[PDB]
Formats: C-alpha cells, structure tokens, sequence
RNA sequence: GCGGCCCCCUGGACGAAGACUGACGCUCAGGUGCGAAAGCGUGGGGAGCAAACAGGAUUAGAUACCCUGGUAGUCCACGCCGUAAACGAUGUCGACUUGGAGGUUGUGCCCUUGAGGCGUGGCUUCCGGAGCUAACGCGUUAAGUCGACCGCCUGGGGAGUACGGCCGCAAGGUUAAAACUCAAAUGAAUUGACGGGGGCCCGCACAAGCGGUGGAGCAUGUGGUUUAAUUCGAUGCAACGCG
C-alpha cells in the first residue's frame, strides 16, 4: 500500500508479556501482535516460545507491508530478548542493527516497595 | 533403579516367522501367563490380516506399527510451580514399545467378534489412520511443545 | 545497545552482544528498593576467599 | 550524619622544619548547645512512593501477607518535639607492653634508570602472641598493666509504671516509688532432637509397567448393638484368617 522497503520493529518484552510493533522511522506503526492475544493466556505468555509466535505473527503478510529491511530495538527483560529476534530474522527481512532501550532511570521515582512472599 | 545400572536380557525370537518384533507382542498380549493362547491368536490374527490386505505377512505389521509409533510424550513436572505437560524426546526402543501396547490396548477395547479379528481390523484401520490406536496417536502430536524452557 | 557485524553474519549470529555485558546493566538495574538494602551487602565473603 | 556539576561564605584535621608563650592542663554534678525517622504549627509545593481508606483475591475465618487505586506524609521556609538496637550493646584523658598482611593520605635519603630500594608520621580493615575473660572472644585502635575524674548496677515481674515537680500546642518527654507475687529470671558453652535450612547417599520411596482393594455374592476376624451368657486377651504403622 505504501511500499516503505524499510522500517524497524519495536519489541517490549517483560516478565508478564511480550508485544512487537513494526514501524517506520518515522514513527508510523503499520501492524502488532502479543503474545497474550497469540493464544497464551496465562503462564505461557511470558515464556520466550510465545514470543516467537507473536513475532513471526506479526511479521507475516509482508504483501501489503512492503518492508524489505527490518531493523530491530528491544525494551525491558524479556524472556531472553534473543528469540523474537531469532524468528523475526528468518521472517524474511535482514537484520544488520539491534539497539537495546532498556530506560535505566538515573534516580528518581522512588521504585514501589518490596514483595512479602 | 537409582544406583546400579540394569538390563533385560532378549526374549526369543518368534517361531517360524522369527520376528522378534513379533515375540514382543506375543509377550505384551500376553495373559495370565499363556503364551499358547497368544502365539494362537497372534498368528490368526496375522494370516487374517495378510490375506485381507493382499500384503505380504512379515511387514503388513511392521507398516501399522511404524504409522503408530509417536515421537514426544508429555511428562509431568513441577520444578516450582503445579504440574507442567513438559514433551520429551522418545527413545527408539521405547517409541516401539509405546506404539505396541497403544495397538494391543486398542484391539482389547474393541468388541468385533473376538481377539483374532479384533487385531486384524486393528491392524488395518492403523494401516489405513481410521482406527482407535491413530486417533490416541495424534493426541502427543497436537500436546507436544508446551513448555520448553522447563526441565 | 548497537551491533556492527562484518559483512559474513552467517545466520547472524549475535557474537558481540553476548561478549558484551548482555544483561550485565540489565540486571544491575532491574532491582527495586535500594534504601535499606546496602548498608549489609558488605564484603565479607571477599575475606572468607583465602588459602 | 554527609554522594551530579559550578560559584560565594565558612569550620575542622594532617605533613615539613623553624620561631614564640611558659603548666596556661585532664575530668566534670548542676547548666548550655547539637541531635535519624516519625510527629505537631503557619505558608507553599505535590512527579513517583505510600500509613489510613475503598475494592479484588487467598482462607474455615483474614478489618493481614498478594493485586488494583489512594489521602496524610515524604519535598521547601520558618518554629516545636528531644526520642531510636541514637550499637563498637565498649565514657573521656594520659603512660607502658611480641608480630604479620592490607587500604587511604603526607613527607625524607639514594646506585636516583622503572608503576623502584631504604625510612619516618596521621587515619583505617583483617589475623594472631603473652595477658585477661564464665566462655564466646579482646588483643598496641585491648575487653592486657596502671593513673585522674565522671555516669551507672544491686533477683524476676509489678515498672521505666502510679503520685508529685519541670518541659511541650498536642502526642508525650524527664526525675522516679510502694503494695503485692514467684523461687527462680539470666549469660556462655556441650550432647541430643527438631527445622515449611543447606549438601551427599540409600530402600518397590517416587517415576516407568503388571495385577489388585475400595463396587456385587460368600468365608472369616474386629468394633458397635442386643442377649442368660454372647468367656478372657490383642488395638496406628507394629490389633483386626491375631492367642
Ligand atoms: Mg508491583
Ligand atoms: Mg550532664
Ligand atoms: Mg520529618
Ligand atoms: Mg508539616
Ligand atoms: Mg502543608
Ligand atoms: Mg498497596
Ligand atoms: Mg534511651
Ligand atoms: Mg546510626
Ligand atoms: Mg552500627
Ligand atoms: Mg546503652
Ligand atoms: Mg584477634
Ligand atoms: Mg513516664
Ligand atoms: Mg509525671
Ligand atoms: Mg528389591
Ligand atoms: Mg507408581
Ligand atoms: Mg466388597
Ligand atoms: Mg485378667
Ligand atoms: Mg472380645
Ligand atoms: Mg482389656
């Protein structure tokens, strides 16, 4: 529809889910998916398989899409934050850069207290 | 065991046919500790079979054996949490052995006529993927890769 | 953070991530509370190391 | 008690020799000052976190642990409160007493070749000798040998409570009893046992399989009940086809 022929996919992963978005550099997204919404609900959305999953869920119906070259940046603890991307590259777009966000806060925001069990 | 390592030595290979395949499931049908009975009814079974199917009688088994033999089976493990379906790989041996007692169960669920019939019918419809055998068979298939990262 | 790979990546393997620290600051940081915490994670195991 | 960086004001400590005063010192009841967190008053600010509070879970119950929100508070200025396991559970000052390995910060001599040799101070961590100690342990930074002064203790509970005095806006703080009751309370260490502590190992313990019991009929024993009597024993595993 567009034919961009590049883009980069955003993953959030954390301990509870895991969520990928495609996206332009431009900061126009085209496509999701998550593992919770991949037929996980539960304990098994947070395991890496599900992840892989969503990711190559998402990453499919490259038609429409049109992005030959898929760059790749992740966020917060995954669930090894390597198997998303071990499916996404076999997907079909190749990958040449990964960035890792991770915001690490500099002080402030006094994180919540801590768990009694 | 736990701490010493253990072996069975090899039954006797199947008379006339020498099939040693075939000496194990005489010994898995096996009831009561009758092996006339068994070899009987094993060789009904088989000649019943071989002529019905046009096929030869050494392998018109061995074909139903090897489409009902699975590759994973699920174990039930609990490293922190409650029980987890967690698929393993299956040995050689143990495949066979699991694909055997899945037909010879399936042939005792059955109520045709009688043992003799009851196995060949078994033996075609596994030859076939229309039996009972089959229809458990597929059940470790879709159940396989569950968990993973678990062990 | 950034990967630069010659050009035979094969299926590209990540070499330099996993040399680098990975989760090393990942990990640093993704713990909570650090008010009462410190003052008794001390040492201590640096003198149990000894002949 | 104090951690981004920069500026202004300002206190203390340590090293080099040199000069100067000439016991001017140590300790300190009462007194004065400082003093975490929480808390209080007035006026601001309020992103996150979070007492109270609300809801959802778990549970026999849960006004708790868990989850979703969330007010005071946490922040700032000026005042008050003066309490902490405010601990090194070890008052301050001075002298003497074998060593070893480190850290941090000065300084002197030298073939100075070097991220080197040889010395001399301040602070600080660990291990250990004599000695001391109930023991654990302390051990030149003493809990060793001595000297000066101060504070405090006299069985457990009642009780750091009551009354009185002083202080505070309040919460409360400080000083501080008696009646009554018990024969103990307590410290260190030893052996064993136990732990929803850790490590290693074994058993048909589990797992992988076969066959069972618990369902039906019957045999037998036991409990219970009834009976003239239903003789007496045996009772988790280890009594119940047992004597
Ligand atoms: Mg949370
Ligand atoms: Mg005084
Ligand atoms: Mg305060
Ligand atoms: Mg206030
Ligand atoms: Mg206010
Ligand atoms: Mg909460
Ligand atoms: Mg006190
Ligand atoms: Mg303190
Ligand atoms: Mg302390
Ligand atoms: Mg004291
Ligand atoms: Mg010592
Ligand atoms: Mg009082
Ligand atoms: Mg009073
Ligand atoms: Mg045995
Ligand atoms: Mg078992
Ligand atoms: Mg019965
Ligand atoms: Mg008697
Ligand atoms: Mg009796
Ligand atoms: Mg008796």
């Amino acid at each position: 529809r567009k034919q961009v022929s590049d883009g980069v996919a955003h993953i959030h992963a954390s301990f509870n889910n895991t969520i990928v978005t495609i996206t332009d550099r431009q900061g126009n997204a085209l496509g999701w998916a998550t593992a919770g919404g991949s037929g996980f609900r539960g304990s098994r959305k947070s395991t890496p398989f599900a992840a892989q999953v969503a990711a190559e869920r998402c990453a499919d119906a490259v038609k429409e899409y049109g992005i030959k070259n898929l760059e790749v940046m992740v966020k917060g603890p995954g669930p090894g934050r390597e198997s998303t991307i071990r499916a996404l590259n076999a997907a079909g777009f190749r990958i040449t850069n990964i960035t890792d966000v991770t915001p690490i806060p500099h002080n402030g925001c006094r994180p919540p207290k801590k768990r009694r069990v | 065991p736990r701490r010493r390592v253990i072996g069975q030595r090899k039954i006797l290979p199947d008379p006339k046919f020498g099939s040693e395949l075939l000496a194990k499931f005489v010994n898995i049908l096996m009831v009561d500790g009758k092996k006339s009975t068994a070899e009987s009814i094993v060789y009904s079974a088989l000649e019943t079979l071989a002529q019905r199917s046009g096929k030869s009688e050494l392998e018109a088994f061995e074909v139903a054996l090897e489409n009902v033999r699975p590759t994973v089976e699920v174990k039930s493990r609990r490293v922190g949490g409650s029980t987890y379906q967690v698929p393993v790989e299956v040995r050689p041996v143990r495949r066979n052995a699991l694909a055997m007692r899945w037909i010879v169960e399936a042939a005792r669920k059955r109520g045709d006529k009688s043992m003799a019939l009851r196995l060949a019918n078994e033996l075609s419809d596994a030859a076939e993927n229309k039996g009972t055998a089959v229809k458990k068979r597929e059940d470790v298939h879709r159940m396989a890769e569950a968990n993973k990262a678990f062990a | 953070i950034k990967v630069r790979e010659n050009e035979p990546f094969d299926v590209a393997l990540r070499r330099f991530k996993r040399s680098c620290e990975k989760a090393g600051v990942l990990a640093e940081v993704r713990r909570r509370e650090f008010y009462e915490k410190p003052t008794t994670e001390r040492k201590r195991a640096k003198a149990s190391a000894v002949k």
